[PDB]
């Protein structure tokens, strides 16, 4: 009953989120990623489990992928041919549609950079081995194990997955945002009481309101730029991130409107527009309602921008394509904006992509490119956490709703995670981990054994319950097929054992001068007096009873000084029976 | 289990399942044949209605409130809808309501706002919205014209006996009510919690209900109610093959203790595909001759299937420039849902429509009942022209009732009813495999249909109980065994004490105490019955080992007596009977009891 | 017509024939003196009929007859009580208890009400019957005094079914609304069940916490609970806040109205409020501003 969780790519490292999870006899990989900012050694987080069993199918029962980000699902096509995985890859329906879109686009950027990358051929091969799982739909992947999606917010298609095989549930919750950001309300998980909860720890510091704070910051930054031809250079790595940026630009225009100039994500913003409109069910409840009654996500400005913003020194609001990549449209845009006063650049996401991330962190003016290029920047660098994610307050809340036996921290940096771990340990009465890459936690649980009762038995015991001490007896029948709990008598009847009786008769010797004729009457009257609230009877044949204990005056003994009282009971009445005989040994009133 | 059947019609059932101490109203349905019974109500005053005569019922009493059209009586009150009887079982005690299809969920707001009920309706997301815009459509039509001032005044038994055939056959007369307001609609939709497919929504930690896919139009959700022992499955609007909607989950409906099947073909000789084809031919023919076409349909399901075929025929026939004008308030919404999951739709008649109206066209109108809606008015305009046709695509309402008030109509009348719902052959093949032990289904299915002599009727091996109105029918299931989990840290250990009797059977004495938390059972630790025989030889040897001297054994009828002479003791050893007789020496008794007990099994 | 009805009831061919006739009679109204007629007849039939289905409706009919404007339910409450003692299926008993509650409210006389209450305390102890229990709680609540009643209701506060839990809370809530004063014992009990699994229960629980909070704001909770001693109302306000941030969309609605309605919250705590966590469902959002403005006055 031990569930072993070892993050091969997640854990202390952010991106390449991969977490193997061995609930009972079942292994389930939780993601498989393309850590960015490295030319090699991070295309796929190295696979210990792969090196052990030649075919992955045998070792691994199942694979759930969280959503479309290159972080999580990026290296999902690695697995088409080279390490040769077959089985149900389970993503939500919005995920699987957008997943190939980002796979192929990265595929494009990689080949212009030779590299033994997955072609579109093998990406498509991998995608053909995919099953779509609707929201809150319980699907048995195996005879025993099953997996249920939840709403994770963050992006359209962010699925929080609970793998449960038996009564022990490991619920991964990766990239979940606990606020109603645009396109997404707050992520709800019901009260599962899972044994292990696995969480994103990207933000281990508590943040302000997700929407209001990010609006204030954005507006301030824009105004500050605007003084002298204020440029915008913003990286956006997702389809639904582009939409967010567009909405922010709309807000800017609404508040200000001084400069007409607006730019869009890229040439194929048509597509993003399309996809968002398509998946009305998944979007934030309110937003969907607003869409059914109002126009959504108008954009016709990208084309106008491109030509205008071709290395010219104006105000154009360009959210470029893949910012934190080796090359791209975004790199070109950054090179264009580099070294001018006009320029202000915003890091909207987490801006953690290996080397580019490090450069962002320290914001060195003398930055060195991978190639032999000298670029010196003199723009203003500001980062805002506009990226959809849960703050350390949010992590606390979801831990609350799940209320697990234990938690495991993945997908944050160790320092941040450490503090968060300490907090959670102090706050809720659980022990939480923060394991590194390639390190397993053998968190012991114990088996919880399901057996069926006889309804009669259950009813009777329930009745005993309510009037007040509640001890309950009876046997189990164990074929290893149909564990049942049945009554004493019922079990006896089932196995066909005959009705046994262990009877005692004890001879009580009375020594007094009262006449033999009066014995039974004396016994009856004394025991009726003493044994309060007991059924005590004097029967028509002269014997006396105390509940089911039988008392009978014996025939005259050959000792004139002695009168024998026979006291008899079965083993079931042994306590009362021996009590009565110890009582009577003191003799009767005289 | 007692299932109470609260509605007569096979199509809309409203059947209430009392089970495992929790009761469920399996559907809430509004019948609407009562509405076809009343005289049609137009948006703008129609000459005919004003100039109509009475039927001369006489016999004192009413000449005001009963009219005559083509020798058939109608009533000069607002169409009143029959609703499922509320009296046989209190609504309060029916806990949650499950609702299957958007068409079958009307009358939800009647009950929720009228007769007291405090539970949570569970219905899958599509159906809720479709049903919402359908009731809004219904409310709009009856409230477009305020002619509800009048009273029917014909409900009396006496009045019914004398009056003619069309009215005579009302199964209930007294339960008819005027339509609910938009507030009640809102309350109803509010109480619905939107639950996706295959979602295991459990009520009060008792039973687990889950909406399976049915195969029929979007939102069609047959339900399974299981309790870990008995699986009861409810099978309404469960068309096998209807293209786009996710298909019927036969496998998920398999091995069900008790199957309730209620939704089934309104027309057994449906021949769906053929009728679609004929439909489109007829439409084409009439638009070619230059006469107009009128189609009375609903705002979902059949409408979209017929639209896709029409487009294809136009592509194939090159019959363009014939405006396909869909006229209904929620047309806007209807198309929106199609998008979410050359036809021009106009929410308002006498508006965009009036400005854009062209001389030939195909108009898909307000209501199939022909009583309340926009159909009425167009019917009147085109009635007087032989050229113009009307096609009834809808099975809900019989061909002949609509024809009845408007009997002197020039329009060529065509019937093209299409029902995608399982056929009787389909239901027969379904039920062989699903293999359920008892099935409950209305009388209608039990007997062959009135129209046709032929033996198409629904039959199962178990000879299934027929439902009926106001019929509380108890099927033959008692609960025999219920689950109870065992504790981890304290209990498992003590309750893992098996003693082997047989190769494949073991027995463990379990003692614990039970906490009944939120209707779930958990036993955790806070005189046995005896069985067996005493082998006399081995018993005496045991006695000797413990020091007892002077033991004698004698044969008796049906056993032996062991005489412990040194201890003034007798032990009578018989089949299933040991009798220890001694003096009042508790230590001696206890020692002998212990020695005897070693030879017996404890249960 | 009273004696004709008598004859029709027995002449039923089958169990389910009887059922329908009763149903049909339900739909024709009965005047003061005919209601006396039919009650008796329907009791007689109830004795002699072996099918529950029919017994159940007989009970419903009985309730309807009790509710008649002209009718006074005297000389047949004793009969009802007698049948209760010697009845055997839980559904029918619950229906009869419902009839009894109807009877209780019909006439406001102190003596008979008390009798009925005692009868229902007896029926309250019923086992593995979720429904007798609920009906009993309802009736206790409805016919109750002005202490013993209040004490009783806590027993069923901690009951197996959440369905009984809710009923208990509502019953106490009802007792308040007929001019009674709940105890601080009740307060503690309400704080103990604010965090139950079921959504119903939580809804009711805050309702009550608010109730007792308004009853005893001046009173204080001595228990430090990891901080210095603060006011009852202070803690109540806090607990209601938590609920705004609870994992349901309808639990928050409960909280929002009550949070706004709270008075004499300390200026510190009132200032500190996380009522600016308005999000997701826009119904809650709109609702929480309404009372904000009502009490910004304050």
């Amino acid at each position: 009953p031990e569930i072993r969780v070892t993050p091969l790519g997640a854990g202390q490292d952010v991106g390449r989120s991969c977490i193997l999870v061995s609930i009972a006899g079942k292994n389930v990989m939780l993601d498989c990623g393309m850590h960015m900012g490295f030319n090699d050694d991070r295309r796929f987080p190295d696979f210990s489990y792969i090196t052990q069993n030649g075919r992955l199918t045998d070792f691994l029962d199942c694979v759930i992928i969280s959503h479309f980000h290159l972080d999580h699902c990026g290296a999902l096509p690695y697995f088409s041919e080279m390490v040769g995985y077959d089985g149900p890859i389970y993503m939500t329906h919005p995920t699987q549609a957008i997943c190939p879109i980002l796979l192929e686009d990265y595929r494009k950027i990689a080949v212009d950079k030779e590299a033994n990358f997955f072609t579109s051929q093998m990406i498509k091969d991998c995608m053909k081995k995919v099953v779509a799982v609707h929201l809150h739909q319980t699907v048995q992947v195996d005879d025993e194990l099953e997996i249920k999606a939840y709403y994770a917010g963050h992006v359209l298609g962010a699925a929080m997955f609970q793998i449960k095989v038996g009564s022990e549930s490991v619920v991964y919750t990766g990239d979940y945002n606990m606020t109603p950001d645009r396109h997404l309300g707050a992520a709800w998980i019901d009260k599962c009481r899972p044994n292990l909860l696995i969480t994103e720890s990207t933000y281990a510091t508590t943040i302000r309101d997700s929407k209001r704070c990010r609006e204030r910051d954005f507006l301030k930054k824009v105004h500050e730029t605007v003084e002298r031809g204020g440029k915008v250079l913003i990286p956006v790595f997702a389809l639904g991130r582009a939409q967010e940026l567009c909405i922010l630009l709309e807000t800017f225009w609404e508040r200000m409107n001084l400069k007409v100039p607006i730019y869009f994500s890229t040439g194929l913003t048509e597509k993003a527009n399309h996809y968002y409109k398509l998946f009305i069910p998944w979007t934030n409840q309110k937003i969907r309602k607003t869409f059914v009654q109002r126009n959504m996500f108008e954009f016709k400005h990208i084309k106008a921008f491109d030509r205008a913003f071709a290395d010219n020194p104006g105000p154009m609001v360009v959210f470029a394509t893949p910012g934190m990549l080796h090359a791209g449209q975004s790199l070109q845009i950054f090179r264009k904006w580099a070294g001018n006063e006009k320029n202000m650049v915003i890091m909207p996401g987490y801006c953690v992509q290996g080397t580019v991330g490090h450069k962002i962190l320290s914001g060195q003016r003398k930055l060195e490119m991978e190639g032999r290029q000298v670029l010196e920047v003199k723009m203003q660098v500001e980062y805002m956490s506009f990226s959809a994610h849960a703050d350390a307050k949010g992590i606390m809340q979801l831990v609350g709703q799940a209320e697990p036996e234990s938690v495991l921290l993945v997908h944050g940096e160790a320092k941040k995670m450490e503090f968060l771990k300490q907090k959670i340990e102090q706050e809720l009465r659980v022990n939480c981990y923060m394991p590194a890459n390639g390190e397993t936690v053998t968190l012991l649980t114990s088996p919880s054994i399901p057996v069926g009762i006889s309804l009669g038995l259950l009813k009777r015991e329930m009745a005993q319950g309510l009037l007040p001490p509640r001890l309950l007896h009876g046997t189990l029948i164990m074929k290893d097929s149909n564990f049942r709990l049945v009554s004493s008598e019922q079990a006896l009847k089932e196995l066909g054992l005959a009705e046994h009786q262990l009877r005692f008769t004890c001879r009580v010797h009375l020594h007094d001068t009262r006449k033999e004729q009066e014995t039974a009457l004396r016994v009856y009257s004394h025991l009726k007096s003493v044994l309060k609230d007991h059924c005590v009877q004097h029967l028509p044949d002269g014997s006396v009873t105390v509940e089911s204990v039988l008392l009978q005056a014996a025939a005259p003994s050959e000792d004139p000084g002695t009168k024998v009282l026979l006291v008899s009971w079965t083993y079931q009445d042994e306590e009362l029976g021996s009590f009565l005989t110890s009582l009577l040994k003191k003799g009767l009133p005289q | 289990m007692k299932l109470y059947c609260l509605s007569g019609h096979p199509t809309l059932p409203c059947n209430v399942l009392k089970f495992k101490s929790t009761t469920i109203m399996l559907d809430c349905g509004l019948d609407m044949t009562s509405t076809l019974n009343f005289l049609p109500l137009p948006l703008v005053q129609s000459p005919r209605l004003s100039n109509l005569p009475g039927w001369s019922l006489k016999d004192g009493n009413l000449d005001k409130e009963l009219k005559e059209c083509s020798g058939h009586v109608f009533v000069d009150s607002v169409p009143e809808f029959c609703l499922p009887e509320t009296e046989l079982i209190d609504l309060s005690t029916v806990d949650v309501i499950l609702i299957s299809n958007y068409h079958c969920m009307m009358a939800l707001p009647y009950i929720t706002e009228h007769t007291g009920f405090t539970g949570t309706v569970y219905a899958t997301e599509p159906t809720v919205q479709i049903g919402r815009l359908l009731m809004e459509e219904l409310v709009n039509f009856i409230e477009r014209v305020p002619k509800a001032q009048s009273a029917s005044l014909w409900k009396n038994k006496d009045i019914q006996r004398l009056l003619p055939s069309p009215l005579k056959d009302a199964v209930e007369v007294s339960t008819w009510r005027r339509c609910y307001t938009m507030q009640e609609v809102n309350s109803a939709l509010s109480k619905i919690q939107l639950v996706g497919y295959s979602q295991k929504i459990e009520l009060f930690g008792a039973v687990q209900v889950t909406p399976l896919s049915s195969g029929y139009a979007l939102g069609s959700s047959n339900w399974i109610i299981q309790s870990h022992y008995e699986k009861v499955s409810y099978v309404s609007g469960s068309s096998l093959l209807t293209t786009h909607p996710q298909p019927m989950d036969q496998a998920s409906l398999k091995n069900s203790d008790v199957l309730v099947l209620t939704g089934l073909t309104q027309i057994p000789t449906a021949n769906p595909d053929g009728m679609v084809g004929e439909f489109c031919s007829n439409l084409a023919l009439t638009v070619r001759n230059g006469g107009n076409v009128l189609v009375p349909c609903y705002p979902s399901g059949v409408i979209y299937d017929l639209l896709e075929c029409l487009y294809q025929y136009i592509d194939s026939a090159g019959l363009s420039s014939v405006p396909l004008y869909f006229i209904s308030p929620v047309a806007n919404s209807s198309l929106e849902f199609s998008q979410i999951f050359k036809l021009k739709h106009y929410p308002s008649i006498h508006g965009d429509f009036s400005n854009d109206f062209r001389q030939p066209c195909v108009v898909f109108t307000g209501h199939p009942s022909l009583r309340f809606g926009d159909v009425v008015h167009f019917m009147e305009l085109w009635g007087k022209s032989s050229l113009n046709t009307v096609i009834f695509t809808e099975p809900d309402f019989s061909y002949l009732e609509a024809l009845a008030p408007y009997q002197p109509l020039a329009m060529k009348c065509i019937y093209c009813p299409i029902d995608t719902r399982l056929n009787f052959i389909q239901v027969s093949k379904l039920l062989k495999e699903v293999q359920p032990l008892h099935v409950v289904c209305p009388e209608q299915y039990t007997q062959p249909p009135p129209a046709q002599s032929h033996r198409m009727d629904l039959m199962i091996d178990c000879q299934p109980p027929a439902m009926s109105y106001r019929r509380a029918e108890v099927l033959a299931l008692p609960f025999k065994r219920r689950y109870e989990k065992i504790e981890i840290m304290p209990e498992l250990a003590d309750s893992l004490v098996p003693m082997e009797i047989k190769p494949g059977i073991s027995l463990a004495t379990v003692s614990a105490v039970l906490h009944t938390k939120d209707n779930k059972h958990l036993l955790q630790p806070p005189k046995p019955l005896l069985s067996g025989s005493i082998p006399v030889e081995q018993f005496v040897q045991t006695l000797e080992k413990h020091g007892f001297s002077d033991i004698k054994v004698e044969d008796t009828a049906k056993g032996h007596i062991v005489l412990l002479q040194e201890a003034e003791t007798l032990i009578q050893i018989e089949e299933d009977s040991t009798h220890i007789i001694c003096d009042n020496d508790e230590m001696l008794r206890v020692r002998l009891r212990d020695l005897v007990l070693k030879f017996l099994q404890k249960f | 017509k009273s004696a004709a009805l008598h004859i029709d009831l027995c002449k039923a061919t089958s169990p389910a024939d009887a059922l329908q006739y009763l149903l049909q009679f339900a739909r024709k109204p009965v005047e003061a003196e005919s209601v006396e007629g039919v009650v008796r007849i329907l009791l007689e039939h109830y004795y002699k009929e072996n099918d529950p289905s029919v017994r159940l409706k007989i009970a419903s009919l009985l309730g309807l007859l009790s509710k008649t404007a002209g009718f006074s339910p005297d000389c047949i409450m004793d009969d009802a009580i007698n049948i209760l003692q010697n009845e055997k299926s839980h559904q029918v008993l619950a229906q009869l208890l419902d009839t009894l509650l109807a009877i209780g409210t019909k006439l406001p006389e102190n003596q008979a009400i008390q009798m009925r209450l005692v009868d229902v305390a007896c029926k309250h102890l019923t086992d593995t019957s979720h429904g007798v229990r609920n009906k009993c709680l309802q009736l206790l609540g409805n016919l109750g005094s002005l202490r013993d009643v209040q004490k009783i209701i806590g027993d069923y506060f901690s009951d197996q079914d959440p369905r009984v839990r809710t009923a208990a809370i509502k019953a106490m809530l009802q007792l308040h609304e007929r001019g009674l004063k709940l105890h601080q014992t009740i307060y503690n009990q309400a704080c103990k069940l604010l965090s139950d699994d079921y959504e119903q229960v939580r809804s009711a629980a805050v309702q009550l916490i608010w109730v007792v909070s308004q009853l005893y704001p001046e009173s204080i909770v001595p228990i430090p609970s990891s901080n210095e001693e603060i006011r009852l109302v202070d803690d109540a306000f806090g607990k209601i806040c938590h609920m705004v941030s609870d994992g349901s969309w309808v639990v928050r609605v409960q909280a929002a109205k009550l949070l706004g309605s709270m008075e004499q919250v300390s200026s510190h705590f009132l200032e500190q409020t996380l009522d600016k966590k308005l999000m997701s469902d826009l119904r809650r959002k709109r609702t929480a501003h309404e009372r904000a403005k009502e009490l910004y006055s304050s």
